């Protein structure tokens, strides 16, 4: 966790005081964090879109995540392991980002597996690893 | 929003995500829908299946204005069948279930009726 970029990325990203919920999260992705659906929705119904550093830093809170590892996120990978290699097919991993869960267009889950490896059979255990860094 | 989305997020299940799907289980698929097709059209359907021919082959063969017509049978439709009685056709003739049978009949709640079934059944998809 970065304590000075915090504040920085506040009023840079600010508007009148209060900042926007997409900007909030933009700037959790920009620390660190990994805001999903859930936790935006969350923030929503308590001080609107728009909410001061006071209300940012509660979001920034619920953006934390701590208990995430390998095998907190591969509940729906493994779901569909049914051949049991652990080697899972691109187009396979692909369809599971775009149809369930946050909205990953097809071009950002593309993209994405090919920047993890080239190679068509990708192990969901080694693909966790990274992207939760 | 309407069948166009419901039938892809279909067949990334019976697949299980894969590309080209097994002739035996996109008769799966096609069924739980409510499509049945004749001697003649099950030979027409080509070697291997994908995304693009299924959601072709859904558009023309599903029913939109009753999804589920070939339930309706109206001798077997307005008739009530026992709990038990129903099950004994179903544990005799089945193809795919092991004990996702008790959970069929909480889909529709001790006689029951094939237009109730059917309609429980358009509420599932």
């Amino acid at each position: 966790v970065d304590e000075s970029d915090v504040r920085i990325y506040f009023n840079e990203k600010s508007s009148g005081g209060k900042i926007s919920i997409d900007n909030a999260s933009y700037n959790a992705r920009k620390l660190g964090l990994a805001p999903s659906s859930i936790d935006e929705k969350k923030i929503k119904e308590l001080y609107g879109d728009n909410l001061t550093y006071e209300q940012y830093l509660e979001y920034l809170s619920i953006c934390v995540h701590d208990k995430d590892n390998v095998e907190e996120l591969i509940k729906m990978f493994a779901h569909f392991d049914n051949n049991c290699t652990g080697y899972l097919t691109k187009s396979q991993m692909k369809n599971i980002l775009t149809t369930w869960g946050d909205a990953l267009t097809d071009q950002e889950a593309i993209d994405a597996l090919n920047a993890f490896s080239s190679e068509d059979n990708i192990d969901y255990k080694l693909f966790c690893e990274d992207i939760l860094q | 929003s309407d069948m166009e989305e419901k039938f892809r997020e279909a067949f990334i299940l019976f697949s299980s995500c894969s590309d080209h799907i097994e002739m035996y289980k996109f008769f799966e698929l096609m069924n739980s829908f409510g499509i049945i097709l004749t001697n003649d059209e099950k030979a027409a359907l080509p070697n291997d299946i994908n995304m693009d021919y299924w959601l072709n082959f859904a558009k023309k063969h599903y029913n939109y204005e009753q999804p589920f017509k070939h339930i309706n049978n109206e001798q077997n439709t307005n008739v009530q069948i026992k709990i038990d009685n129903f099950l004994g056709i179903m544990k005799a003739l089945d193809t795919r279930l092991t004990e996702s049978d008790l959970n069929i009949l909480l889909q529709i709640t001790s006689t029951l009726n094939l237009k109730t079934v059917s309609q429980k059944l358009t509420e599932s998809i």
